[PDB]
């Protein structure tokens, strides 16, 4: 779609559709400039983050408001049309997800962009496992746990723990222990450890660093708030 | 229970 | 699109579609609806005219975003993009213009009806004017003018002067003065006569007629406050 | 200055 466009104009147009909120929009921008084929800087992947993550928040939030309907109502018209809306949110994360595999993560050689795609592909598929239904949630949970797990075990090695993407993996792998895993304890443990061990390294931060880690550590006690 | 927002950047 | 489905299932799509906020779907279920050939009740005309404006709505703020971005540049992807959303924004209004032209006006013969479709005829023409350069803009603005007119014409003979629909387009066609026509003092007469019309007629209504009233009201004074 | 709202319905 997007392949007689110039990058550098792709990636500056999806910073107008940001400013005009067309998310669909930033995001077709986005998804054409990673299929230019170069890799992305770390402003480039949170542009493709934030596209995406609004593109299916707001699908996200239309199935569970037809979801809630439907629930209540048990025509065929509710559960068409939350079927109708579940194809197109299953479409969004099957786009992101394919990106991520060709080729985003096979040439992520840093930690930092590494740690990034992979969260991305824990959460998408966290994403598909919240409308999923049978065996085949098994199988999709098990590849945003897997996908979460090696982003964990290397942001554990090659980041301090106030970091600011590494904090938010966490955070969303404390929720997807919560919500989508059955596992109510090991998202308490993972945000209090989490939260624990970023206090103890506030002192070896700036004022800027120190805003930008306590931001997401306000996150991980407002979930512990919230779930003891 | 809230995941990272991100939806500003 | 849409010419599978039952009309009675495209209103409840269209419905559902308003509570999860996806009001694109929601537009296309109500053309659809339209394309079945029979006339809109009033709970299905609001249920299009929620539809197109949230859409266009949507449209025109990002186009005004766009257009300050422009116009303070003054490469090409900033008048690319706005151009781009301009387009779409004037494809969605050519469609709306369109139902009603085949052949919602035709056949609307009472004058609830009539004042409604020809109210939207002027409020779409609006937005058409909003973003047209030069002489186009003028029959643009006269097509807008001539739909409010004829819209006001019935109106002042067949509703009472606090009928919300009249005052409503009341309202818009004093937006359509003071915004498009450059006609300030005719925004603010229309705007006043109404208000004072409206509340001279208020002793006749009931507690929840009088509520829709004077909520339209409150806009109408909002807006002379601004203008005086 | 505004128009009917009208995103409502
Ligand atoms: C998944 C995730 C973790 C952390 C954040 S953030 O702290 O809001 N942040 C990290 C990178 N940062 C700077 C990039 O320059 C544009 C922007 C957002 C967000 C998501
Ligand atoms: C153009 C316009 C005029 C008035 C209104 S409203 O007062 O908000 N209102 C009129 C009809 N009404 C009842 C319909 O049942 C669903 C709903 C909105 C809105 C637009
Ligand atoms: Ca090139
Ligand atoms: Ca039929
Ligand atoms: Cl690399
Ligand atoms: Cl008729």
């Amino acid at each position: 779609a997007m392949g007689s466009m110039e990058r550098a104009s792709l990636i500056q147009k999806a910073k107008l559709a940001e400013q005009a909120e067309r998310y669909e929009d930033m995001a077709a921008f986005m998804k054409g400039a990673v299929e230019k084929g170069e890799e992305l800087s770390c402003e480039e992947r949170n542009l493709l983050s934030v596209a995406y993550k609004n593109v299916v928040g707001g699908q996200r939030a239309a199935w569970r408001v037809l979801s809630s309907i439907e629930q209540k109502s048990n025509g065929p018209e509710v559960r068409e049309y939350r079927e109708k809306v579940e194809t197109e949110l299953q479409g969004v994360c099957d786009t992101v997800l394919g990106l991520l595999d060709s080729h985003l993560i096979k040439e992520a050689g840093d930690a930092e962009s590494r740690v990034f795609y992979l969260k991305m592909k824990g959460d998408y598929y966290r994403y598909l496992a919240e409308v999923a239904t049978g065996d085949d949630k098994k199988r999709i949970i098990d590849s945003a746990r897997s996908a979460y797990q090696e982003a964990m075990d290397i942001s554990k090695k090659e980041m301090p723990p106030t970091n600011p993407i590494r904090l938010g993996l966490a955070l969303n792998f404390s929720v997807f222990h919560y919500e989508i895993a059955n596992s109510p304890e090991e998202a308490i443990s993972l945000a209090k450890t989490t939260f624990d061990e970023a206090m103890a390294d506030l002192h070896t931060l700036s004022e800027d660093s120190y805003k930008d880690s306590t931001l997401i550590m306000q996150l991980l006690r407002d979930n512990l708030t919230l779930w003891t | 229970a809230g995941s990272i927002p991100g939806r500003r950047s």
